[PDB]
């Protein structure tokens, strides 16, 4: 009875017993059909909240996916020898900036 | 991806003093 | 079988390699070059090794209850340090290079005639 | 082929580029000093 | 209704259920038993949470569920889906983050050259 | 062609780092002349 | 013992077996017999190389093994991951070609701005 | 395309503002 979520290529799908509904999270590209809705790209990392009912074999149930996708293309791996080395030279020619204005002042 | 942004960020600084420099450069010379 | 009992899997959606021992027994001591390196994890069956973007190398036994496996070399030369020397980029560092110089060739020029 | 690392070597040419810029500050305002 | 809680600071993930807060609960993992057990230090549950580690996509990614201790654990109504890439010490920013960094650091940059000129008169 | 751009990338970076360290040469430089001119 | 040398530039992949001096030698990538034929595009084995132009990195990868003619392909003592990923004419940079360009690079600078300075003097 | 422009746009800015600097500071002079 759990909502089957199914990926194509590029795209998700949810599928239930009443309509496809939508409580919180993203929308995407609604489709009047039934069992079948796509958010479009995976990229967009689909978080939205699809409640439902019960179907005729399983009456009187309630199945909440919480779709939550972290397929991140913005995302960045911090070196921390990098940050720092950045970090200290900027201190240091921030001080060296200093002493020039100082020293002209 | 970030996208070619943050090039032109950096470089919008140097398009502004420079007009500034010459904003001053033409308030104390001829005019 | 032919002894090759080490093995890896790829293509997986994240980024990462992975050494797979077909050893019919627990407690299979892996190695690099010959050496102990680390014991097996105990429920599990996948030595890790880190990301295919370090360029992971070395030859990988995995002794079972029987003899040692053969060890398997692996090899990865993803590009993260390569640039490209096509005409544009060589122009570009040659143009730079003597701009440079020429603004600083001027300013110690004007430094020595002050000073 | 994965962007993580990509976009950390655009952040770390972004702050190259600051620093030089820093650095061509500097030596101006250095040398303006000897002239004055 | 209230959706749950995942928060993935570096490679270990985790997984908060928001629905019983004050019963002691236990998670599953499509269906089977996982964590609560004490069988390792990947998968711990807290006092509230359940912590993952060493987190992978295809393995570790599907409906998790919480339940209360003590209760029946099959009728359960609210399935987690999570497909996650989690990585090492990486973090997630945009033009807005970086623009941030950089017009703030000229405001330090100016700030202290003014503060300078104006203590060496 | 992301792998266009991590080659401009990676170009960029040694380019600068380049010039930071001519920067750095020429700070000593004049840093020579005005301690001594003090 | 003898692991394979496999020395890659420009766009084209070639790889080393230098674990039998001289005999009639073979190779099979994925199980699929490589090499022979008439070099659909080169991909035959060489006397002891097998240089690969135009090489895709996800066609061609995987499973290398080398080993001669009338002989079980599982009796190699290794077997040979490559993954590798190339381009248009690029180069590597080790820290030997760093540390040699920025070597070079404050030398030549400060000479020159010495020259100059000298030279401006009088 | 875009870095290459960009880079371009940098260093011609940079030699501008140079020039326009040492200008400036003849004429208040
Ligand atoms: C970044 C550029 C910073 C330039 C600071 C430039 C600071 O210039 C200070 C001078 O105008 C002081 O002149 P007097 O000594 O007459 O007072
Ligand atoms: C890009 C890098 C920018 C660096 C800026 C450094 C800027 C360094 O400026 C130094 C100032 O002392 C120049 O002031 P003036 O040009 O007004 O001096 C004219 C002469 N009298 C009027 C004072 C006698
Ligand atoms: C693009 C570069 C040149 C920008 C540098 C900063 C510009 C915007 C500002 C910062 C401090 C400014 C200087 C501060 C003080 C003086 C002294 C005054 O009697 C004439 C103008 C002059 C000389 C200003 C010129 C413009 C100046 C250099
Ligand atoms: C970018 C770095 C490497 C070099 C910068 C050189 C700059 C700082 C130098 C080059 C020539 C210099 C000028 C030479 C002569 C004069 C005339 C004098 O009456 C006022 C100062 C003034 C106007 C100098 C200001 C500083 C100056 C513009």
């Amino acid at each position: 009875f759990k909502i089957p979520i199914e990926e194509l290529e590029d795209r998700v799908f949810v599928n239930c017993n009443t309509s496809i509904t939508w409580v919180e999270g993203t929308v995407g590209t609604l489709l009047s059909d039934i069992t079948r809705l796509d958010l479009g790209k995976r990229i967009l990392d689909p978080r939205g909240i699809y409640r439902c009912n019960g179907t005729d074999i399983y009456k009187d149930k309630e199945s909440t996916v919480q779709v939550h996708y972290r397929m991140c293309q913005s995302c960045v791996e911090l070196d921390p020898a990098t940050v720092a080395g950045i970090i200290v030279t900027d201190v240091i020619a921030t001080l060296l900036l200093a002493l020039g204005v100082f020293c002209f002042a | 991806l970030l996208d070619p942004k943050l090039c032109y960020l950096l470089d919008g600084i140097l398009f502004i003093y420079g007009v500034i420099l010459t904003a001053l450069f033409l308030r104390v010379k001829f005019s | 079988k032919g002894n090759h009992l080490v093995k890896v899997y790829d293509y997986q959606e994240d980024g990462s390699v992975l050494l797979t021992c077909d050893a019919e027994a627990k407690n299979i001591t892996w190695f690099k070059d010959g050496k102990m390196i680390g014991f097996l994890t105990e429920d599990k069956k996948k030595w890790n090794l880190g990301s295919n973007a370090k360029d992971p190398r070395g030859m990988y036994q995995c002794k079972g209850s029987q003899n040692k496996s053969k060890p398997l070399q692996v090899y990865y030369r993803m590009c993260q340090n390569c640039i490209e020397l096509n005409a544009a980029t060589i122009s570009g560092f040659l143009f730079a290079e003597i701009v440079s110089i020429f603004v600083l060739a001027v300013g110690v020029y004007f430094i020595a005639g002050q000073d | 082929v994965h962007t993580e690392k990509v976009n950390m070597m655009s952040l770390t040419v972004l702050g190259l580029r600051m620093l030089f810029a820093k650095t061509v500050a500097v030596n101006f305002l250095l040398t303006a000093k000897l002239f004055f | 209704q209230t959706p749950y809680k995942v928060s993935i600071s570096g490679t270990t993930v985790i997984l908060t259920c928001p629905q019983y807060p004050g019963s002691e609960i236990l998670w599953q993992h499509n269906d089977k038993n996982i964590g609560g057990d004490e069988d390792d230090k990947n998968i711990g549950s807290d006092e509230d949470h359940l912590s993952l580690k060493e987190f992978s996509e295809l393995e570790q990614s599907g409906y998790y569920v919480c339940y209360p201790r003590g209760s029946k654990p099959e009728d359960a109504n609210f399935y987690l889906y999570l497909r996650a890439r989690v990585c090492e010490n990486c973090m997630e920013m945009d033009v807005m983050s970086v623009a941030t960094i950089v017009i703030v650091d000229i405001c330090i940059t100016g700030g202290l050259l003014l503060l300078v000129y104006y203590w060496s008169k | 062609d992301t792998l266009l751009l991590q080659l401009t990338n990676t170009s960029a970076y040694y380019m600068y780092l380049l010039l930071l360290l001519k920067s750095v040469v020429y700070f000593a430089i004049i840093t020579c002349c005005l301690l001594r001119r003090t």
